[PDB]
């Protein structure tokens, strides 16, 4: 019952999207040009950045639409997070060039933080892999419950 | 702001301000006077420290004004003071606000990708930076100066 | 592609959170058409209420071109 | 959200123009303001759960709410409307050290009302438990600070209303 | 959810009394019918496939509605019309096993109008396609838990109507 | 409640009952009979069950009802006892539904913070559900007893 | 169609079209009169090939027709051959459009669920689409009937 | 999202019959345009960037609107709106090829009007932004195919507006 | 089996087995007498139970055998009736275990999969096995066939 | 991975050279021998199912493997085995289109003969089956694709012993 | 390659290519020869695009030779030369290989922050590689040029 607990000092930093976005509400009329709150989900999401794609990106591989839906609140983290991860950056960096079972290791890791505990997931994401594809994959690591709960 | 800062720091933690960024918040206001001196002076002497720092910065890169060039031209040169003059007010509001946070909100973010569009260079956007920086330095005295500093450097190195 | 604007309100039944929780309890995502179904049920099984359901992108009954 | 010093520097930038003097004389005002603010602030924040004690017991305890029946029956929702009123509590802070209610508006106020409606929290109890709030915190901070805390109180119960 | 037990404990708690004479004979008599609960529950899970697919038959195969140009013509559509109607009927036999609604209420009529309404599906065939469920369930199970079955089953198409 | 949990597993898996959850729904049902008959017998010794135990606890520690003691008074022990007399009807719900899940749900979540926020000791709460645990175990059968420790220890435990 | 796809494999890189999907458009536009003229043919004599069709997958397998079949008398035979003039619609769709998106989103998406739903051997649906794609071969211009039989095949593989 | 193409197969099997004359004479309409389409989607994608920035030289910069207290004054509001520019070309473009506006209603035009409204983006400012663009891509690619693309540019302009 | 179930729900729970737990494996190693007898009267049943649901299905579905089936040809025939047998011997395991994951394990998981690639009628092999089901239940006790019928029924269902 | 265009420009470019004459002879060849593999491909893909079917029946069926005890005993482990074979089926297929072995090691032999070691899967039994694929593939695609394909297969074999 | 980059997408995809994909590998292949014939024409006059380009991005943007320039220098200048010969020389690759994967991988991914961190001006970059493109285009016949210059106007699109 202690998935969601955070580690504090003990672990790595949790990102969340805890203050309101920008442009939220219509509280603020328009101007207000130094609303506060836009540098902790710029923040935010150039973390899901450095968290899928364990570095930053260069300027051109970036996502603006799913970047911009995020901070108009179009989406959730988690749809962020999923786009990032479906994103054929994605696919051409870390799931192409590598043995199936090591991408889907890696992406285990990366979307989870935590390395499968064995054959059980191993072979769901596996036969997930063979019956659908990399998209459906990196959906079912997203909306396992697992995921949720952490 | 250093308390709309220590403020989106508390909420993110979950906690009521700390006792030391309590007293951070209180040694600001306290200092509030002196920090917003080198306001006055900057907000006073604008005309001679930009148009200084635009001549400085002209020597060092002739390039940019130079034909072929993006602040080449009269207008050209008179709009890159233009934007000369809007970092000076970005400074002076961040050396306010006691925070880097206004300058990075409404002339930091998305200046690469609008100079980019306008064809500027960024880096003679910084150099340009730097000069209006040593010309406050040497119209302000040392502790003023050296407090300045620290929204200069943080504004050139968000530039480059 | 269909996309569906939903929004709902999903309340916390086992712990008592004291971080800013209104944003994930009363929110509104645009979910895909392919992703409503799964969705909705982790919704019910969290115990959330579906206050509203829209479909913000497409026409009903599209045969072909619904991408 | 935007403090004092944040509406002081958006005004002048919406016309583009330095710092005036009237910006010059609301930034000293807010410094004078700086100190009484930050005592209030440090004394609530000691001070936080017990406020919150001395407001619930005068407010809703004993009554249909807290007996069975009432939103505030069960353990749980006892312990949600604790936690909801520590958030009033520290967000009215907030506002109090950043001398504005754009905290409380974009936060606070964000889809609280839509919750509540949802969930079927009884908006005239919780209000007359901010209120409530509003009064133990003046009497803890004294009239000076407590004037402008249950300003904030009250924008908060009108939003919410 | 709620079950039938935990309806009653609910129901008391709403007052706040102990389990009074009514709920001890709802209790009884829940417990009296557990035992054919889990047998119909066992009996629809045998073959749960085979009612929707007779089912489908039985009321909209070769119409209007999987002819082209309804809303089940495409094999996505009738995949997805088939789904709906195998997790109302698995949704149907949780709650007669729960013995209480409030599944049913929780986990199907949350959103599900609007989602046809907008989806364009149409409520009086998906409900006369429950009903055809709910015929050929109540002859696989029997007659009090049939009876049962249905009681769910048009609590089901009260919702979506 | 068993049925709960077995249906909450199932649609979480997506499919029917295992025949092996059926088969512990049947026995749960079975046994449903003596636990109604448990749950009969503390209904009907509440009162007496109620007033032995709290006189135990005010003896134990009679600070508690002890002038500055936050059960003191007429007032204070009057809901005192009736906190007693919630515990022990949540602890008949659980015997009734053969969990608990509803003790949890009902009166155990949160249940530190509520007495944090009332003064009111969770040792001494803790300790009063163990003197009504002993008095319902000394008035009912060993077997019977053993069935009801489950949800008091519980009980106990999640106040401790 | 094949543009519907470059133009969302465009829009997932945020891009515009590459020069490769530009020259792939170009071609399949220039060549749209042999496609609908292929899908002309098809459209002329669907019957004659949908009737060959059934009559070579019924006595390849009998079984359907056959007493217990899934497709049993003359009326679900009717039913199966409606089938059959269904996914050569859906195949002339495809060659028309250039892309198999139609035939997906019409008849292969949930496809394997619908005839589990109708208890018909999904394999013999793939052998009777096999038929159907050497009678049309037999029937019309072999530089078409590649064309025609890619397609063809794609149904088969999504068939099976 | 709709192309011609897609929209066609579409209308032939809502209808459920095979394609007829009707449909046949838009396809050829179609196949005959589409080299006009490509040619045009060749060179806006060639000459994006310039497109965009001279449109702004010539519709926004050095006025109000990117004057301070102007909506696109300040650096992340500047980069916002070339974003925007940049979007609309770039779904203008792929409406352009697909001979239809389908695409522009999913992508564009949905959530757009209230959420430039919500964010007090002037409309009628970004009306003659597009038209700029318009007329840029229009002399840019040739009257014919300029024409064609300014029809969907049109289209999303109003639909915005 | 039953024991193995409940350590996994309680290891996923990360607790100790229930008291409602324990008391299901008491019972179940109590029955263990007459699940060794229900297993036993299974095997002796077998050449007999298999042969007579194989012939009820091929009376029931003539295809199988006809022309064009799936197990057309005696070696197919014989081969279905070993796939009955390995059904029975994976219920007599089942029924033996308490538990229907030694049955789901060697033949229930991917089944579909597994019998897709032959092209073997899944409901066809569903129907074998409800007729296997009612010759045990015919050549089988009252409460011992409802017994055997809950897990024959599970794998009915899982399959079909 | 790399197809054969890619290793004429991977070689020219860690050259840092411009495509001599030999690379246009080399993609020349590569563009002589394209349309037999996209013959051969489009036949694989038409027929992936059933040549994985003739190859375990020719190799695999009323065997040891496939007797209780084998490591392909179980429906389980039979829907594994056939995930494998159709894994190295289209695998093959990609190799063969792309004119190149690059893939494989890329994808399937950079761990799974550990994979195969940790599991006890039998890799002389993997390498029957392979090699039954071998004909299997040839003698629906022909003689050279039939080469081609054997190629690859063979490539799969060896990585796997 | 478009070899490459379909596979990639169909075993993202999880399935063998499309008939699309297919008939655009094979239109490829036969067009494959005009191919040929730009990267000869291209590599055989390499030297003197580049010269020409040179010379008029040059002229066009003489800031980037003048003092403080990028370009300054003979040895700035021959840089640029060589940094035009890449981009020639990728473009050539892109050419032949029908999809400008080779291009992005080589020359175009991180080409931003490679030229940030030398201080190099990315429009000037694009300038030149249009200037190659003109060159070009008027060394090669018109469709042969047009198409030709479809890889060039990617180049100058990612890099401006
Ligand atoms: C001078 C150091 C550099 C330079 C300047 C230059 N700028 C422009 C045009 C614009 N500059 C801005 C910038 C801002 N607007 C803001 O509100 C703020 C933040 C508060 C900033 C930084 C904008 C928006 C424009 C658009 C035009 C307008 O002002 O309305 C130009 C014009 C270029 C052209 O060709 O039009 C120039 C030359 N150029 C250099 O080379 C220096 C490095
Ligand atoms: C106490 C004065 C009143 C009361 C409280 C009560 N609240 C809830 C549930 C919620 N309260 C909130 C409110 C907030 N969450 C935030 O993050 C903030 C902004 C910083 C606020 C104001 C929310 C979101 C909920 C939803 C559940 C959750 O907390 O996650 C309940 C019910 C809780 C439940 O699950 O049933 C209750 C009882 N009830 C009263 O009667 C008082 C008037
Ligand atoms: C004939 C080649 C095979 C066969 C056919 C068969 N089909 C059905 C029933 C249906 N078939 C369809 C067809 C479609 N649904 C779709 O979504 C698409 C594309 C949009 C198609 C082509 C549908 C809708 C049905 C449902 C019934 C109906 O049409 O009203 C049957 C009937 C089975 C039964 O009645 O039980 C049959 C026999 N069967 C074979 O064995 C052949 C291999
Ligand atoms: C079938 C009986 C009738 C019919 C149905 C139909 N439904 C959809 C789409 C959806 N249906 C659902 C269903 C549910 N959501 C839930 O939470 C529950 C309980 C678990 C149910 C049953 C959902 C979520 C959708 C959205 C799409 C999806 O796949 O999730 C369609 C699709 C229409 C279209 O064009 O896409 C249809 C056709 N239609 C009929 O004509 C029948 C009478
Ligand atoms: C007696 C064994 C202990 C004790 C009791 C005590 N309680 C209160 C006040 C309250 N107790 C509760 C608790 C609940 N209310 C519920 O509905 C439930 C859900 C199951 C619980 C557990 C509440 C909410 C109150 C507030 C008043 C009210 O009931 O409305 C007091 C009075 C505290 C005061 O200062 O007024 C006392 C004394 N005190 C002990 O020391 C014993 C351990
Ligand atoms: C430019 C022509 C005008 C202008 C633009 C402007 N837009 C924003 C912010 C946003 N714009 C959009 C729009 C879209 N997102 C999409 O994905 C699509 C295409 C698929 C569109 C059309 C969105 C979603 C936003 C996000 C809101 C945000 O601001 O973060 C701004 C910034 C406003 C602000 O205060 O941040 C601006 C300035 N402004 C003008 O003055 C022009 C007339
Ligand atoms: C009989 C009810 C149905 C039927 C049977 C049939 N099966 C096969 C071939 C095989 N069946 C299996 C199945 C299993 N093997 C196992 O170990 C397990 C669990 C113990 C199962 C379920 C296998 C593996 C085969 C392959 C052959 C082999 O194992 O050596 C056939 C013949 C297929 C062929 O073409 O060879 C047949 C006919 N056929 C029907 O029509 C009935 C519905
Ligand atoms: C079939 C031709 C032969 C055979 C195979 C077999 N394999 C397994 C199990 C696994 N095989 C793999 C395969 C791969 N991992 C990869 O990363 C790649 C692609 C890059 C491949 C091809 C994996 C991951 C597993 C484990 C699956 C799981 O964890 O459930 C089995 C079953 C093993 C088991 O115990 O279930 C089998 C039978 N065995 C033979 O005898 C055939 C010759
Ligand atoms: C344009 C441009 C640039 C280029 C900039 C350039 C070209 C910069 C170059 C500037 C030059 C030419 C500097 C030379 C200075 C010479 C000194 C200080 C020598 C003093 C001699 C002394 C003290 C000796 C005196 C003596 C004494 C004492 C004796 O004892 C004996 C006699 C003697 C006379 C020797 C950059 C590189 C910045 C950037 C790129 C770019 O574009």
């Amino acid at each position: 019952s202690a998935v969601g607990e955070f580690p504090g000092s003990l672990g790595a930093k949790v990102f969340r999207l805890n203050g309101g976005l920008p442009g939220a509400k219509v509280g603020k009329n328009t101007g207000t040009s130094v609303k506060f709150g836009e540098s902790s989900t710029q923040a935010l999401i150039r973390a899901a950045y450095r968290q899928v794609f364990g570095r930053d990106l260069y300027e051109g591989q970036r996502l603006s639409v799913a970047e911009i839906q995020l901070e108009n609140g179009d989406i959730s983290v988690r749809e962020f997070i999923k786009r990032l991860a479906k994103s054929e950056l994605f696919l051409k960096l870390y799931w192409a060039p590598h043995y199936v079972c090591k991408a889907i290791e890696y992406m285990h890791r990366r979307l989870l933080g935590r390395p499968t505990y064995g054959r059980q997931e191993m072979n769901q994401y596996f036969d997930i892999a063979s019956k659908q594809g990399f998209y459906a994959v990196v959906e079912a690591m997203i909306d396992s419950k697992e995921y949720s709960d952490a | 702001s250093i308390v709309t800062k220590s403020i989106v720091n508390a909420d993110a933690e979950a906690r009521y301000l700390s006792p030391g960024e309590l007293d951070r918040i209180k040694a600001f206001v306290t200092g509030g006077a002196a920090r917003l001196r080198i306001a006055e002076t900057l907000t006073g002497s604008r005309e001679t420290i930009v148009k200084q720092a635009g001549d400085r910065l002209f020597q060092k890169r002739p390039d940019i004004v130079s034909p072929g060039g993006n602040a080449y031209g009269e207008e050209m040169t008179a709009t890159c003071l233009r934007d000369m003059d809007y970092y000076l007010r970005l400074v002076t509001y961040g050396v306010v606000s006691g925070d880097v946070t206004p300058i990075e909100e409404i002339g930091l973010v998305g200046v690469r990708e609008m100079y980019r569009s306008l064809g500027t260079p960024i880096e003679a956007v910084a150099q340009s930076v730097r000069e209006m920086k040593e010309v406050a330095s040497g119209l302000m005295s040392s502790d003023d100066a050296a407090e300045a500093s620290a929204y200069f450097d943080f504004v050139i190195g968000k530039m480059s | 592609m269909r996309m569906f604007r939903i929004t709902a309100c999903v309340p916390s039944q086992t712990r008592i959170r004291t971080q800013r929780e209104l944003q994930n309890t009363y929110f509104t995502k645009l979910v895909p058409y392919d992703n409503w179904f799964r969705e909705q049920q982790r919704i019910m099984k969290m115990g959330g209420k579906i206050v509203k359901v829209e479909l913000a992108t497409g026409r009903p009954g599209t045969n072909a071109g619904l991408a | 959200m935007q403090d004092a010093i944040t509406a002081v520097i958006n005004s002048a930038d919406v016309q583009g123009k330095y710092l005036d003097g009237a910006a010059m004389d609301k930034l000293k005002s807010y410094f004078a303001s700086g100190e009484l603010r930050v005592r209030a602030a440090s004394v609530i924040s000691a001070n936080a759960a017990t406020i919150v004690k001395e407001a619930v017991a005068k407010s809703l305890l004993y009554s249909d709410v807290t007996r069975p029946g009432g939103n505030m029956y069960t353990t749980r929702r006892y312990a949600a409307c604790i936690r909801d009123l520590d958030y009033y509590l520290r967000y009215a802070t907030y506002a109090m050290l950043a001398g504005d209610a754009s905290i409380l508006d974009e936060r606070v106020l964000n889809g609280l009302k839509e919750t509540y409606n949802s969930l079927g929290v009884p908006i005239s109890s919780t209000v007359q438990a901010i209120q409530a709030i509003k009064e133990v915190t003046a009497s803890l901070v004294g009239a000076d600070a407590g004037k402008e805390m249950g300003v904030y109180l009250d924008y908060i119960c009108s939003g919410l209303s």
